[PDB]
C-alpha cells in the first residue's frame, strides 16, 4: 500500500528478461548482473513481494542466507559453483538470494563472499541468468562489494514508522492511531495479508465482520505474545 | 390406553442409543399427532437421519404410501426449518423429486435453484444415473419454466434438446424484451437437430420473422467483425516474420496455415500472387480454402473474392474453391447445384475433388434426405482416394449429430456393409467410424452399442470399428463399470483400441478434471503417452497441465514432438511464447517444424468443438491428410 511506483519501477526492472522479445533481441542490451535490494524492515516477505514479480511465468530458484555453509567445513564456493552449473543447464530462471546477515547473527566470509563476488560477475560467462540479492542491513555488508557488485542499481527503502503504519492501519480501520503506529516497529504485506485473510475467513466464521479494539487488542496481543 | 407414548418412548431410547431398523417402526404405527429446540431437534436431526435410514431402507428394499405421507412430512417440516442442501440432497435418493421440487419451488429461488440445481447438478452428472436426471431436466423444466433466469432454461434445452423448450423461451422471452449476444450463444448452444426443427416452425410463422433474422448465419457474425476489426488491433510482424521465415515447401504449408487461421489485417491473404502456385497440389487444396476460412462474413464480398478461383485451369483451385465456398457460409445454400450437378462422373474428375471441398463444405454448412441420397452414388462409388469416404462419412455423420436416440436405418446399415464389402485400405475402416458414432451421438438410452456388438464383431478391425462405437456409446454417465471395465480392457494386445478406447477419457470425464491427472504418464508405451497428451485437452490450462507438458514435452518420437505443441498450443489460448522458445531449444524436422511454426501463428458438450479432432488423431499418415486437417472448425 502506497509504494506503487517502486513497485511498477521493480516491475519493470525484473521483467525485461523472457519478456518483450521483439527489442530485447534486437537491441542487446542483455545485462548479466541484475538487481541488488535490501531493506531495514526486511522480514524476507517485503523484498520478496519487490522481486515476486519474477514468480508470474518463471522459474523460481530461493537461496536464504549462507547458513548451510556455516553448518559444515571449510568447504567454501564449490556449492556456488554447483549452482552456478545448474543455474547453467536451467538459464531460464532467476537467482534469488535473501537475508544475507552473516555478520548480524570472520575472515572466511570475506574470502568466500570475494569468490563468489567475482564469479558472480560472470568474467566466464555471458548472459544467462539473472541474479538478485537482497539484505537487511547495508552497512553490514563489505565495502569491496561496491563497484563489482553494486553496478545496476540500488534501492533507498525508507522507514517512515509514522506514515507507512498509518496508511495500513487506516485501511484496517476503514472496513487511536498512536499505539499502533508507536507499538509496532516491522510491518510487512504478510500482516495486512494475514489479519485480513483471517479475518475474511473469521467473517465467514460468524457472519458479521464487526471490529471492536479490545477484540482488535487482543488479535494484536496474540501476535505480539506469539513471538 | 396412550400406547404412542410407550412407542415414542421406546423409539426415543432405542433411536437414543443405536439401531439401523427399528427406529422408524414405532413412528409408523404410532400415526404421530399432538420453532423450538425440541421440534428442532426431533424433527431435524431425528428426522433427518430416522426418515433418511427408512426412506433408504424402503427405497432398497421394496421396489407404499406410508413413505410418501412420512417423506411429505419431512418435505413441508423442512420447509418450516429452512436448511437447505442437506435434507434435500438426503431425500435425493428416494416422480417424488419432481413433486418434491414444484412443490417447494415457491419463494426461494436463488438458493434452491443455484446451490439445489448447483451442487445437485455437479454430483446429477457426476453420481446420479441417467433416468433422473431426466428428472431433473423436466422439473427443472417446470421449476424454470414458471420461474425467472432464463439461460439456465437454455442449458435445460443444450442437455435436452427439444423444441417446445426453445419455443416457450422463445414466446416467453420475446414477450419481455442482450439481443444479439443470446443470439450469438443461442446459435452456438443450438445443435443441428433444433435449430432446423426450429427453422421449419419458426420459418412456418414465428409471428414476427426477427428470430428467423437471428436465428441464421447473418446475426451471429454481424456484430463480431466490425467489433473485432475494431476493438482489437494485431501487429504485422507475426505475418511478416512468421510470413517471412518460411521455406522448403513445408514451412510454406504452415504459411497456408498462417493464412488460413483468422480468429484484422488481411495484408498475407492478398501478398502478390504466386504464394499458390509455388505451392504443392495438398498446399492448392489448403491454400485455395484458406481465403474461404478467412471470409466467413459478407456473402456479397465472399462470391466476388472466391469467384476469381472459380473453374480456373487447375483442378484443385476451382475444388479448393468449391471447398472455400462451403467454408464461408452455411446458411446460403445457394453454391450446392454447379458442384452437387457435375458429381455423377464415378470413375476419375474434377468432381471427386470438388466433392470433397464441395460435400466436406456442404456438410460444415449442415435427418436430410436429398443429400443423402445424392451422396448414395458417392458411398457406392467408392473411389481408391481416401478422401472421398472420408469427407462423405464425416459429412453424413455431422449431418446426423444429436440424432434421437440414434438409429439403424439403412445409411449406416449401408456403410457397414459396404465397409464389410471389401476389408481393403483400413484407413477407410478407421474413418467410417467415424460417421458411425456421430450418427450414435446424441442417444440417451439407445441399445446401439449391443446391437454393434451383435453384428458389427469380426476381426481387429471392426472389432477396432465396434470398440469405436464404444467410445461414442459412452458420452458420461454414472456408469463406473466402465471405469472398471476400463481398467480390464486397458491392457489389450491391440495397440490402437487402447488408443482410441483410452483416447476417450477426454470426452468421458471433461467435466470433473480433478480425476483426469492420472498414472498413464508413469507408463513405458509410447501410445499411452500419446493417450496422455490428448487426453490434456484444451481447457484453461492448469499448471498441472504445463507441468505434465515439461516432461511430455521431451520426447524423440516424432508423432508425439508434433503432437506436443498442439495440445501445448490449445490448451493455452508469459507461457504463449516460452514453451515455442522451449521447442526452439530442442528441435534447434520438416513436420515438427511445420508444427511449431503453425504453434507460433495460432498461439495468441458442443459437437462443433468436439467432432474436427477424432480426424487429427490420424496424423500419422501422408500428407493426403494435411489437405483436410487444415479446415478444422473447432478454431474459434
Amino acid at each position: 500500500g502506497g509504494l506503487d511506483n517502486q513497485i511498477q519501477e521493480i516491475k519493470e526492472s525484473v521483467e525485461l528478461p523472457l519478456t518483450h522479445p521483439e527489442y530485447y533481441e534486437e537491441m542487446g542490451i542483455k545485462p548479466p548482473k541484475g538487481v541488488i535490494l535490501y531493506g531495514p524492515p526486511g522480514t524476507g516477505k517485503t523484498l520478496l513481494a519487490k522481486a515476486v514479480a519474477n514468480q508470474t511465468s518463471a522459474t523460481f530458484l530461493r537461496v536464504v542466507g549462507s547458513e548451510l555453509i556455516q553448518k559444515y567445513l571449510g568447504d567454501g564456493p564449490k556449492l556456488v559453483r554447483e549452482l552456478f552449473r545448474v543455474a547453467e543447464e536451467h538459464a531460464p530462471s532467476i537467482v534469488f538470494i535473501d537475508e544475507i546477515d552473516a555478520i548480524g547473527t570472520e575472515r572466511e566470509i570475506q574470502r568466500t563472499m570475494l569468490e563468489l563476488l567475482n564469479q558472480l560477475d560472470g568474467f566466464d560467462s555471458r548472459g544467462d541468468v539473472k541474479v538478485i540479492m537482497a539484505t537487511n542491513r547495508i552497512e553490514t555488508l563489505d565495502p569491496a562489494l561496491i563497484r563489482p557488485g553494486r553496478i545496476d542499481r540500488k534501492i533507498e527503502f525508507p522507514l517512515p514508522d509514522e506514515k507507512t503504519k498509518k496508511r495500513i492501519f487506516q485501511i484496517h480501520t476503514s472496513r487511536t492511531l498512536d499505539d499502533l503506529i508507536m507499538a509496532k516497529d516491522d510491518l510487512s504485506g504478510a500482516d495486512i495479508k494475514a489479519i485480513c485473510t483471517e479475518a475474511g475467513l473469521m467473517a465467514l466464521r460468524e457472519r458479521r465482520m464487526k471490529v471492536t479494539n479490545e477484540d482488535f487488542k487482543k488479535s494484536k496481543e496474540n501476535v505480539l505474545y506469539k513471538k | 390406553l396412550y400406547r404412542p407414548a410407550l412407542e415414542e418412548l421406546r423409539r426415543q431410547i432405542r433411536s437414543s442409543t443405536t439401531s439401523m431398523t427399528s427406529v422408524p417402526k414405532p413412528l409408523k404405527f404410532l400415526r404421530p399427532h399432538y420453532n423450538k429446540r425440541f421440534a428442532a431437534d426431533i424433527i431435524s436431526v431425528l428426522a433427518m437421519t430416522m426418515s433418511g435410514e427408512r426412506e433408504c431402507l424402503k427405497y432398497r428394499l421394496v421396489g407404499a404410501g406410508e413413505v410418501a405421507k412420512e417423506w411429505q412430512e419431512l418435505d413441508d417440516a423442512e420447509k418450516v426449518q429452512r436448511e437447505p442442501l442437506l435434507t434435500l440432497v438426503k431425500e435425493i435418493v428416494p416422480l417424488l423429486m419432481e413433486i418434491e421440487q414444484v412443490d417447494m419451488l415457491e419463494k426461494d429461488i436463488d438458493e434452491n435453484a443455484y446451490a439445489k440445481v448447483c451442487l445437485y447438478l455437479t454430483s446429477c452428472v457426476n453420481y446420479v444415473p441417467e433416468p433422473e436426471n431426466s428428472a431433473l431436466l423436466r422439473c427443472a423444466l417446470g421449476v424454470f419454466r414458471k420461474f425467472s433466469r432464463f439461460p439456465e432454461a437454455l442449458r435445460l434445452a443444450l442437455m435436452l434438446n427439444d423444441m417446445e423448450l426453445v419455443e416457450d423461451i422463445f414466446t416467453s422471452c420475446k414477450d419481455v424484451v442482450m439481443l444479439g449476444r443470446h443470439g450469438v450463444f443461442l446459435e452456438l448452444s443450438e445443435d443441428v437437430e433444433e435449430y432446423e426443427d426450429l427453422t421449419e416452425i419458426m420459418s412456418n410463422v414465428q409471428l414476427n420473422s426477427n428470430f428467423l433474422a437471428l436465428a441464421r448465419e447473418l446475426d451471429i457474425m454481424e456484430p463480431k467483425v466490425p467489433d473485432d476489426i475494431y476493438k482489437t488491433h494485431l501487429e504485422n510482424n507475426r505475418f511478416g516474420g512468421s510470413g517471412s521465415q518460411v521455406d522448403s515447401a513445408r514451412m510454406n504449408l504452415a504459411s497456408s496455415f498462417v493464412n488460413g487461421f483468422v480468429n484484422q489485417d488481411k495484408l498475407l491473404t492478398d501478398d502478390g500472387n504466386k504464394w499458390l502456385y509455388k505451392n504443392k497440389d495438398h498446399g492448392m487444396l489448403s491454400a485455395a480454402a484458406s481465403l474461404g476460412m478467412i471470409l466467413l462474413w459478407d456473402v456479397d464480398g465472399g462470391l466476388t473474392q472466391i469467384d476469381k478461383y472459380l473453374y480456373s485451369s487447375e483442378d484443385y483451385i476451382k475444388s479448393g474453391a468449391l471447398l472455400a465456398c462451403g467454408i464461408v457460409n452455411s446458411g446460403v445454400r445457394n453454391e450446392c447445384d454447379p458442384a452437387l450437378a457435375l458429381l455423377s462422373d464415378y470413375v476419375l474428375h474434377n468432381s471427386n475433388t470438388m466433392r470433397l471441398g464441395s460435400i466436406f463444405g456442404l456438410g460444415l454448412a449442415y435427418n436430410r434426405e436429398d443429400v443423402l441420397t445424392l451422396l448414395l452414388p458417392v458411398m457406392g462409388d467408392s473411389k481408391s482416394s481416401m478422401e472421398v469416404a472420408g469427407v462423405t462419412a464425416l459429412a453424413c455423420g455431422m449431418i446426423a449429430v444429436g440424432s434421437c436416440n440414434g438409429d439403424v436405418t439403412s445409411t449406416i446399415l449401408q456403410t457397414i456393409m459396404e465397409k464389410s464389402e471389401t476389408e481393403l485400405k483400413d484407413t477407410y475402416a478407421r474413418w467410417l467410424p467415424l460417421g458411425l458414432g456421430l450418427n450414435h451421438l446424441g442417444k440417451g438410452e439407445a441399445i446401439e452399442a449391443i446391437l454393434a456388438a451383435l453384428e458389427v464383431v469380426s476381426e481387429p478391425f471392426r472389432s477396432f470399428a465396434n470398440t469405436l462405437v464404444d467410445v461414442c456409446a459412452y458420452a458420461g454417465s454414472g456408469n463406473v463399470l466402465k471405469v472398471q471395465q476400463l481398467l480390464h480392457i486397458c491392457s489389450e494386445h491391440f495397440d490402437s483400441k487402447e488408443k482410441e478406447e483410452d483416447k476417450d477419457k477426454k470426452e468421458k470425464k471433461d467435466k470433473d478434471k480433478k480425476e483426469a491427472p492420472a498414472d498413464m504418464g508413469a507408463h513405458q508405451g509410447v501410445a499411452v503417452l500419446g493417450i496422455a497428451l490428448i487426453a490434456m485437452g484444451e481447457e484453461i490450462g492448469a499448471e498441472m497441465a504445463l507441468r505434465t507438458f515439461g516432461h511430455l514435452l521431451r520426447y524423440g518420437e516424432p508423432t508425439l514432438r508434433r503432437a506436443v505443441p498442439l495440445a501445448l498450443a490449445l490448451i493455452s489460448v508469459s507461457h504463449d511464447a516460452d514453451p515455442e522458445v522451449s521447442y526452439n531449444s530442442i528441435f534447434a524436422a520438416r513436420l515438427a517444424a511445420m508444427l511449431r511454426q503453425l504453434a507460433q501463428y495460432h498461439a495468441k458438450k458442443g459437437t462443433l468443438t468436439l467432432c474436427p479432432y477424432h480426424s487429427d488423431r490420424q496424423l500419422m499418415s501422408q500428407v493426403a491428410v494435411a489437405g483436410l486437417l487444415t479446415v478444422l472448425v473447432s478454431f474459434l
